[PDB]
């Protein structure tokens, strides 16, 4: 059947604890860094399974929603798969009516709506993942962040997951307005190197970039050279 | 969809949910009602009489039809839902029967919908009381009162909301066959009843009369100030 | 906390047991069945002099040959009274004949236990009706008085009293009622018993009596009629 | 380790942002009392599972943890037996549905992902509990060769070279970790059996385990026989 | 199933609705939103709670939304709840304009959204919308207007109001500074700035929007950075 | 304390407290005996009454021409189940144009009453039924309970203090087969009288008799029609 | 508090509600099943609770199909509905594919239906265990067993109920494989007379059903003569 | 065939309609009213299908009267004509489409008099004057040739007579009496019936 | 035919850096004219106009539903809709009723927001987009309109030269059709102006 009552309710102080607990799950996940830089946007993440038995090429953290929109997350892995599938269907639906690539801002709004529906619906818990969407439309780069509550903010450079506050300080005093995509990756990986514990390789991180040509997921070769 | 039983019986044969709905009606503004001979009056106390608030958007007296009007006490949000459902029934009654609805017919409908919410799944009872006042086809003034439980009774003069008991006792000793003799007399009895349960009555009272063969008439502050001077 | 359809350790539905306890707070209604018609009388119980006593309808008309006196939560009885009215109207449309008193009581007793949370529809009861009914009518078997409570059990009785002061009234009917008592004798007995168990001095505007005779139809005593038997 | 409300009873976030209910389903996988080992070779995938027989009255043949999802995809289930068959039935339907809609055989990573997506729904909805079992699918991809996948009760899935499941999962993964850093059809099977034998310390006999393989020369999932599993047993 | 139920739409002993009252507590910890009604227009002066050195400006505004041609609003509470509420407000206004081929009157729109908010507090077993709204607009029946709305589904028309962080402190200041009937848009902006400062300012920590009439056409516009900056300097001269 | 609120809650001892509480409802009702010979099936129900001016509740009901039932427990529940059995018997005569075998009708009741004890929010039927019928396999006497269980018995008694009646039936069961209707109806009356308190004894207004046989449709004797059987008991 | 619903795992990783449903099957009478060279013999010791009941009342052996049998244990009301569920599956299968449903498939189909009541809070797990026996020319003699958790396995000799740990040691001494069906009936009625407690329990009726080459693949109740003689051999 | 007609003036609308209800070859009524008072300054003239006309005109009326109750102000002639056009157009491709032709007349305080014409296919069109029925063919030309935008109320009634007189001598149907009304700033006024 | 019940014709032409959209004004039921100022062209946003031809009831319905969608679209993603996007929107709306379609053949004409590039197109009843480079006609007299535009249209005409061509094409095309005419309204969309004039046509 399924429960028809809200699992997330207001507390006496006016807080939606369920959403607050979902943000705590997002704050313990692998660190993610998003950087918008003049000619493009870069999204990097710590894709370290640390066991040497797992296939590094199998799973993927940075996913392409459309040809110009990329996605990255922080929190729960399986929850991200649901949102990525929803984001891909939302982009297709929009393109079936308007016959034109869905704008980055329109997709974030549509995808944030889905996340807000799990905070008020019956018998469900809020998504335990924070997304870092990036896109390129109308000759301009975009970087949005959609948290578990359903709220979205437009950023220039941000970081989620473990040590996000520490990365926001190292990002607030190392990021410049007039920055190029190629140089944006260097400061995106450097921000991820300030909380990477062990040794960073080409199979320990995943980087996706967005520009005029469209969203792309950097291959191991590219990353290696950058490292 | 939600199908939980909200209102249920208790050890002493009580219906707590309905009792809490009546508790919300006691915290509402006082709404007085007095049935006259050729005029029905309605008085409503204005607690939050802020000077920066359009008073026409926050009234307790509404008109369901051209011969029926009502006042309430309790949760304002619920009153609106009940008031609009009753308005659709007045229009529905006019479409099925040539004549307009009688005061009792619409009161019965309003009370029946309230009882419906106290016995169905997934819903909670309405937290408001109503004083339906109007005139029938015969010209007989009418006054009924519905409550959260769903029971309604005809009255000669009644009050609801906070301090309704104090006003009800004042009407019992003051409502005779001479106090409602004239138009002004009946209107002055309603303003006097609200003066015992209000602070500096005269600028915090909003009343509307309903004469025979005439639509709802809300007396503005100036007119209410003239009546307070005669009660001094 | 428990559900609405929960049995107690003694084998009783909690909800129904609490609904039967809610009928002990309602007004009293004494019904006496005779050979020359049935008589129903209820205690109006007005709580204010401003309150119009003509708006209190404890005794209603189900049909020309059937009457009804209720006690307990009066608001809940408006749904049962309409079912009975539609049931007797439906019977006439299909068989061109009046429904019997026991048949009308059976159709109203079927809804008594029709309630529940799970596996239910939008227009489903959430609890039982906390009210008791006294059906009095005249069919092919003559005068008949029936009693139906919250559990859904309808039985026949020569004399019944339901309400707050039922225990005291029931005993006063056990030694003042016989099989050969007239309809006029029954009306006085009921009034006398009602006056004793009531708090306010019985008068023409306090109570409400109704009668259903073989050759006649359902009839509600007016002020004049009531006064006659009051003195 | 803090908690509040009904976090331990239903799948809802706790103070630390964890799902206790999903974590309790991982302990249900060890309730069965068995271990599974899948090792990826160079041209073949090998599945090795423990075949315990509590009673002698039990018709041994019917007792198995290896299933044929498709003609080329095979799997091994670990944990709650009833949950395992349910999940195996789900994988068979999803695989058959894929070929009927797209016209081609489903990839091992697509099936795993699809089955993991269904397991994620039990972690979000509170009216039902997650399945207390694991799945390790092995198949031969037309482009990327042999594949070994694994999805758990949390809805998380991945690709591996060598995986393990059951009571001795940390033991079989710590032994497979040192073996992978250092494989042919026989070398892929021998490494699995040794891992399963060195961790359980039992030195298995013929009829005491079950093996499933998918080579690149013969992609059809097959279960080794009594006389087939014994040959590898007398090789070490 | 019935044990996990939280029973949101349920009355309490005092006769109050807990859920709705707890949602009102969340609106008191949100960005302060204030609306003032003048003679030639109505404005919305909300404070921005989304301030950082790494945030983009991207959108046209953050709290003030456009409902239709002659209406606008400023929310205060759960951000995701407003996204749902304001999207529904746009639908109601479009449905009304598709039916009568005329702009929907301000009070009819506010009332329609309040019926949805009150339905979430009576049945469905779901938590109420934790947001308070402020509407400003112009119709042919009453001209310029300003309405407020809370989580319970209650609404009311005002001349000057404030919802959010310091509603009670701002409301008092407006009470002793609002010259009813003799207020102009120019003189109202001063009032907003004067009250907004004493209840918290920079030109990036606030956002103002005015709604006026020009040549039989409603004009809604957010004041620019420079446009606001000057206002803030002029209030400093009087202080 | 926490295992006896729902029917879908198994207790630690492997029992369902809600079903056990539903069986207590049948134990509070008035006794009802049900015995049969080789050509007849009788159900003697002891009617109860609250006030002296009240009538005795009906315990025996019509289901069909070959089937009759005796209730014990929830009045409303009994009616509900009776309507189902009546509808089931009507359908059999409409489709196959023949009486529905008593045993087949008992399986339909067992399945309809089982569903409710496995679903959340529902409850078991709080009523016990004693079915008397006659078909191709002779006369039958079935007994259904709140826990969806039914038994095929030669004699049976359910209700308040039915152990006294059951004991009497257990020692006289042997001499039931080869015994005429008159003697078999008096054998059940004696068992129904045993459950009653020492003082008060069976009358013609507190006893109900329902018989069905090879050459007789289900009949229900109430007031004046039960004197014939009543006369002949010490 | 981790044992009130079936959609809840306990800290150790167990579903207490399903374990509580297995307790009901350990309180019922003992029923055994023995598979041999050409058939399956079901032996259920029917415990008569009263003398008023007719000999044959409350049977624990039903025919789910014309070639499949079913011996039950635990709650009878639950088991009767599971027998009707198994009949539907067997009947639906013949109307779809055109032939008798294989025992292995029927067991799996009915076990999956039983496992669906152990996942949600809306329902409760079945409180009964049961065995399925059948015989097919192409297949042979099969005997499956399903418990409250929805687990179905193949067997040679099975036993459910109270005395199942003592009845399994009696079935282990038999060489079922080489044994026939007429010789097994005796042994089946002997084990039921050994495990049955004459002290704690009272009167008990012995049920016997078989299915094999003898009855041409048709499941039936063992003939009165053969059952009577087998009961004398046990004594 | 029923007949409707409307004439919009500088500050008034003049509408008239035949009052003949008929079954097959006989006139059942000679004083039937085809005008529906939607509001204080709005009249809805309806003709067409036997049962559809009243069913549709009463549904619109109910909603227009409902609008004033809950809002406090009445719907404008334009909005009322768009509401009715939207409702007739929604049923067009539905299960039960009303086959009705109508004329909506009203007076808006800030817009003056308005005359709307609508066919059964829900096509709304504002016009200075219009007519419905088989008699519209004979009277539309008379209107065209004599109607001027600044026409006075007295001449509007004189012009109406001419059209009705033309029907008397040219039309094959029997229309002896006509209902006449006028809507201005003081609401709707009943005019003496034009009988022949 | 259902399309020839109310008559009417819409035409859209392309110029250098401008577009023109003309339409007949006669509204009539079959052979009888009711009004002579029916609107067949609607403004979809400054430099974007949509002309509808066919059933008058569907012309108003489609114009109102498209406006309803256009308002929501412009509010959601706060920007002016592009000419090509509107065509897809309109085509999608028309294709929803693929088996119970609206009887109206739309003709879109406008300048691209920011680029100011001319854009004209036409769709069929079930929403089949057809973007051309010269002109697009829709109505009961398309054949006559096709013949006029084919021999009058020039590659790069200016606002004044374009107005003369679209007016001469419509005036001579509606004079050969019986249920089309009673006035002609032309809209010339430029980069900074929107000239609208009613041509002096025949009232036949």
């Amino acid at each position: 059947r399924g429960y028809s009552f809200s699992l997330t309710t207001f507390s006496p102080s006016g807080k939606l604890v369920q959403i607050e607990y979902a943000l705590a799950a997002v704050a313990g996940g692998a660190p993610s860094v998003g950087i918008k830089a003049a000619n493009g946007v870069v999204l990097a993440t710590e894709k370290k399974q640390k066991s040497i038995l797992y296939d590094e090429r199998s799973v993927h953290k940075v996913e392409p929603i459309t040809k110009h929109i990329g996605l990255v997350y922080s929190g729960m892995g399986p929850d991200y798969r649901v949102l990525v599938h929803r984001a891909r269907k939302l982009a297709q639906q929009y393109y079936l009516v308007y016959q034109e690539p869905i704008p980055t801002a329109q997709l974030v709004q549509r995808v944030a709506s889905v996340m807000q529906e799990y905070t008020q619906s019956g018998g469900v818990r809020p998504f335990g993942v924070s997304l870092l969407i990036c896109g390129w439309n109308e000759g301009r780069p975009y970087l949005f962040q959609s948290d578990p509550s359903g709220a979205y903010f437009a950023w220039k450079a941000t970081a989620m997951g473990k040590n996000y506050v520490n990365g926001k300080t190292f990002l607030e005093k190392r990021y410049n307005e007039d920055l190029e995509l190629e140089d944006a990756i260097h400061t995106a990986i450097l921000t991820l190197k300030e909380s990477f514990e062990g040794q960073m390789t080409e199979d320990n991180i995943e980087v996706g970039i967005c520009n005029e040509a469209g969203f792309r997921r950097l291959t191991p070769t590219e990353v290696r050279d950058y490292l | 969809s939600y199908d939980r039983a909200i209102t249920v019986f208790s050890p002493d044969g009580h219906l707590f949910q309905v009792e809490y709905a009546q508790e919300a009606v006691k915290k509402g503004s006082t709404a007085v009602g007095v049935r006259g001979k050729d005029i029905v009056v309605l008085g409503v106390e204005k607690k939050s009489v802020a000077k920066l608030q359009d008073e026409r958007t926050v009234r307790k007296i509404c008109a369901l039809d051209d011969n029926v009007c009502m006042a309430f006490a309790g949760l304002t949000a619920d009153a609106r839902i009940v008031i609009n459902r009753a308005r659709v029934e007045c229009q529905s009654h006019r479409l099925t029967v040539e004549d307009p609805v009688t005061v009792e017919y619409i009161t019965r409908y309003i009370a029946s919908l309230k009882q419906r919410y106290t016995q169905s799944n997934g819903r909670r009872p309405f937290g408001i009381s109503a004083l339906i006042v109007g005139f029938d086809f015969d010209g007989t003034p009418r006054l009924y009162q519905t409550d959260p439980s769903g029971t309604y009774h005809a009255w000669k003069a009644n009050a609801i909301g906070r301090g309704a008991k104090s006003v009800r006792e004042f009407l019992e000793k003051n409502y005779t066959d001479d106090a409602i003799e004239t138009d002004d007399l009946t209107i002055k009895l309603v303003i006097k009843a609200l003066l015992e349960v209000v602070q500096s009555g005269g600028k915090n009272i909003e009343l509307a009369v309903m004469r025979r063969d005439q639509p709802l008439k809300i007396l503005n502050p100036e007119e209410i100030e003239k009546y307070v001077a005669e009660i001094e | 906390d428990r559900g609405v359809n929960t049995f107690s350790p003694e084998g009783r539905l909690f909800q129904v047991e609490y609904a039967i306890e809610a009928i002990k707070l309602g007004s009293t209604a004494i019904g006496i069945q005779t050979s020359e018609g049935v008589c129903l009388a209820v205690e109006k119980r007005i709580t204010s002099p401003l309150m119009e006593p003509s708006s209190i309808e404890k005794i209603v008309e189900i049909d020309a040959h059937i009457g009804c006196a209720m006690s307990g939560l009066i608001a809940d009885a408006k749904t049962l009274i309409d079912k009975a009215r539609v049931e007797t109207q439906n019977h006439w449309f299909t068989y061109n004949e009046t429904m019997t008193v026991e048949s009308v009581t059976q159709a109203v007793s079927n809804l008594a236990l029709q309630f529940g949370e799970e596996d239910a529809d939008p227009g489903a009861m959430s609890r039982p009706f906390g009210v008791a009914l006294l059906f009095g009518g005249v069919d092919e078997k003559g005068p008949q008085l029936f009693h139906m409570d919250p559990s859904g059990t309808f039985v026949q009785c020569d004399a019944r009293a339901i309400g707050s002061a039922s225990e005291g009234a029931q005993s006063s009917l056990q030694e003042v009622y016989h099989k050969s008592m007239t309809l006029k004798e029954a009306i006085k007995s009921s009034l006398i018993i009602l006056k004793q168990v009531m708090e306010e001095k019985l008068n023409a505007t306090n109570i409400e009596l109704a009668t259903v005779q073989p050759g006649q139809n359902f009839h509600m005593f007016t002020k004049e009629e009531l006064e006659e038997v009051i003195k | 380790g803090s908690s509040a409300g009904f976090d331990r009873h239903i799948t809802i976030f706790s103070p630390e942002g964890r799902l206790y209910q999903v974590e309790y389903a991982f302990k249900a996988i060890n309730q069965g009392g068995l271990t599974s080992v899948a090792v990826r070779g160079k041209d073949c995938a090998v599945i090795v599972t423990q075949k315990k027989v509590p009673d002698k009255l039990l018709d041994s043949s019917t007792v198995t943890h290896l299933f044929k999802i498709t003609e080329s995809i095979g799997c091994v289930m670990t944990g709650m037996t009833a949950d395992s068959r349910s999940q195996v039935q789900r994988a068979r339907y999803e695989a058959a549905n894929w070929k009927y809609k797209y016209g081609y055989e489903i990839p091992v990573d697509m099936l795993c992902k699809r089955i993991a997506d269904i397991s994620q729904v039990y972690t979000q909805n509170a009216e039902m509990r997650p399945l207390g079992c694991c799945m390790i699918l092995i198949g031969i991809d037309e482009e990327q060769g042999p594949q070994v996948y694994k999805c758990d009760p949390a809805g998380y899935y991945c690709g591996f070279k060598a995986t393990a499941a059951g009571v001795k999962q940390t033991e079989s993964t710590s032994f497979l970790e040192k073996k992978v850093k250092k494989w042919t059809f026989e070398q892929t099977v021998e490494t699995a059996i040794t891992c399963l034998s060195t961790v359980l310390s039992i030195d298995f006999k013929p009829s005491e385990i079950e093996v499933g393989v998918v080579t690149v020369e013969n992609p059809k999932f097959r279960i080794l026989t009594e006389a087939e599993i014994d040959a590898h047993l007398v090789a070490l | 199933s019935r044990r996990y139920d939280s029973r949101t739409t349920i009355f309490s002993p005092e006769g109050r609705l807990y859920q709705v009252e707890y949602a009102m507590e969340a609106i008191g910890h949100a960005g302060t939103c204030l609306g003032i009604l003048a003679n030639d227009g109505v404005l919305l002066a909300a404070e921005r709670r989304n301030i950082h050195k790494l945030l983009d400006e991207v959108f046209f505004s953050e709290k003030i939304y456009k409902l239709n041609e002659d209406m606008a609003c400023s929310v205060a509470g759960i951000t995701s709840d407003a996204n749902v509420l304001t999207n529904e407000l746009r639908l109601i206004a479009q449905r009304y304009l598709l039916q009568y081929q005329e702009p929907i009157p301000c009070e009819q729109l506010v009332t329609a959204l309040c019926d949805i908010k009150q339905a979430y507090t009576q049945f469905g077993g779901k938590r109420p919308f934790g947001v308070s709204l402020l509407y400003i607009g112009w119709d042919k029946h009453y001209g310029f207007q300003l309405y407020q709305s809370d989580p319970s589904g209650n609404y009311g028309g005002w001349k000057a109001t404030c919802i959010g962080n310091n509603s009670a402190a701002a409301v008092s200041m407006l009470k002793q500074d609002y010259k009813e009937g003799e207020m102009t848009l120019k003189s109202a902006l001063a009032l907003a700035v004067k009250v907004l400062n004493k209840t918290m300012l920079s030109a990036e920590k606030v956002e103002i929007a005015t709604l006026t009439r020009e040549s039989g056409k409603t004009v809604i516009r957010v004041l620019k950075q420079k446009e606001v900056e000057q206002l803030i300097k002029k209030h400093e001269e009087e202080e | 304390n926490q295992y006896d609120n729902d029917v879908t809650v198994w207790s630690p001892q492997g029992r369902i407290h809600q079903i056990e509480y539903a069986m207590e409802a049948v134990k509070q009702g008035s006794a009802t005996v049900g015995l049969k010979s080789k050509t007849h099936a009788v159900l003697v129900a002891l009617k109860r009454a609250q006030s002296e001016l009240a009538a005795h509740q009906k315990k025996i009901l019509h289901v069909d021409n070959h089937i009759g039932i005796s209730i014990a427990g929830l009045t409303a529940d009994a009616r509900l189940l009776c309507n189902f059995m009546r509808q089931e018997c009507l359908d059999s005569r409409f489709v196959f144009d023949r009486p529905l075998p008593v045993s087949r009708l008992v399986s339909l009741i067992g399945s309809k009453t089982q569903i409710p004890t496995q679903r959340y929010g529902r409850r078991p039927y709080g009523v016990g039924l004693l079915i008397a019928g006659y078909d191709d396999m002779g006369p039958h006497i079935f007994q259904t309970c709140p826990s969806a269980n039914y038994f095929d018995c030669r004699a049976m008694s359910i209700g308040a203090r039915s152990q006294s009646a059951r004991t009497y039936l257990e020692r006289h069961m042997s001499e039931f087969m080869e015994c005429n209707l008159d003697e078999l109806v008096k054998h059940g009356l004696r068992a129904l009288r045993e459950t009653l308190p020492a003082e008060q004894d069976l009358t013609t207004k507190n006893v109900s008799i329902g018989i069905v046989g090879k050459d007789l449709e289900f009949t229900i004797y109430d007031d004046d029609d039960v004197s014939p059987f009543l006369d002949g008991l010490e | 508090g981790y044992d009130l619903s079936a959609s809840t795992f306990s800290p150790d990783g167990r579903v207490f509600q399903v374990e509580y449903a297995m307790k009901a099957v350990e309180n019922s009478s003992t029923a055994i099943g023995i598979r041999c060279k050409d058939g399956v013999v079901f032996g259920v010791e029917k415990l008569v609770l009263s003398k008023l009941y007719e000999e044959g009342s409350n049977k624990r052996l039903f025919n789910v199909d014309r070639h499949v049998g079913m011996a039950v244990a635990g709650l009878l009301a639950d088991a009767r509905s599971l027998a009707d569920i198994a009949r539907e599956e067997a009947s639906n299968f013949r109307s779809n594919f055109g032939y008798n449903i294989p025992l292995k498939h029927l067991a799996d189909r009915v076990a999956m239906y039983v496992h669906a009541y152990t996942l949600y809070s809306a329902v409760r797990p079945f409180g009964c265990s049961f065995m399925l026996g059948s015989y097919s020319a192409n297949d042979g003699a099969q005997l499956y067993m399903i418990d409250p958790s929805g687990v179905s396995y193949g067997y040679w000799g099975c036993a459910i109920g109270k005395a199942r740990q003592a009845a399994k040691t009696e079935i282990e001494k038999l060489q079922m494989k080489e044994m026939t069906c007429r010789d097994v009936v005796k042994e089946v009625a002997k084990i039921i007379y050994i495990v049955h407690d004459e002290v704690k329990d009272k009167a008990f009726e012995l049920e016997l059903s078989w299915v094999g080459e003898l009855t041409k693949g048709r499941h039936e109740i063992v003939p009165k003569d053969i059952r009577e003689e087998a009961e004398k051999y046990a004594k | 065939m029923e007949y409707l007609i409307g004439i919009q003036g500088p500050d008034y609308v003049l509408v008239a309609s035949d009052r003949v209800a008929a079954s097959n070859i006989v006139q059942m009524k000679d004083d039937h009213d085809k005008m529906f008072k939607m509001s204080e300054k709005i009249l809805l003239l309806c003709v067409g299908e036997a049962g559809d006309t009243v069913q549709f005109a009463e549904y619109i009326q109910k909603n227009v009267q409902l609008y004033k109750m809950r809002n406090g102000y009445e719907l404008s002639p334009t909005a009322a004509a768009n509401f009715t056009r939207r409702n007739l157009a929604d049923c067009l491709r539905s299960r039960t489409p009303y086959h009705v032709n109508l004329l909506l007349a009203g007076y808006d305080e800030h817009e003056g008099p308005a005359l709307y014409y609508m066919d059964y296919l829900a096509a709304l069109a504002k016009a200075p004057f219009a007519a419905h029925g088989y008699g519209a063919f004979l009277t539309l030309s008379i209107l065209d040739r004599y109607y001027t935008p600044t026409i006075s109320r007295e001449r509007a009634v004189e012009l109406l007579r001419k059209c009705l007189e033309e029907l008397q001598k040219r039309f094959i149907l029997n229309l002896p009496t006509f209902s006449v009304r006028v809507i201005d700033k003081d609401g709707i006024h009943n005019l003496e019936n034009i009988a022949f | 035919s259902i399309m020839s019940y109310n008559g009417g014709a819409v035409m859209a032409m392309k110029g250098k850096n401008c577009v023109a959209i003309a339409a007949d004004r006669r509204f009539g039921i079959q052979a009888q004219m009711v009004t002579t100022d029916f609107q067949k062209i609607f403004p979809m946003g400054d430099r974007l106009y949509i002309g509808l031809a066919g059933l008058a009831t569907d012309v108003q319905t489609v114009a109102q539903r498209l406006k309803f969608r256009l308002n929501l679209y412009e509010l959601k993603e706060g920007r002016q809709i592009k000419p090509y996007t509107l065509m897809s929107m309109v085509a999608n709306l028309l294709y929803e009723k693929r088996f119970g379609p609206y009887y109206t053949e739309p003709v879109i004409a406008g300048l691209d927001p920011k680029t100011f590039k001319p854009f004209i197109c036409s769709l069929d009843l079930i929403g089949c987009p057809m973007v051309t480079d010269d002109f697009v006609v829709s109505g009961t007299c398309s054949e006559q309109m096709y013949g006029m535009c084919e021999s009058l249209w020039e590659p790069n005409m200016d606002p004044e030269h374009l107005f003369e061509t679209i007016s001469q094409a419509m005036l001579n095309a509606v004079d050969r059709d019986a249920v089309s005419g009673m006035g002609v309204i032309v809209h010339v969309i430029e980069k900074d102006k929107i000239t609208t004039r009613t041509l002096k046509a025949r009232m036949d």
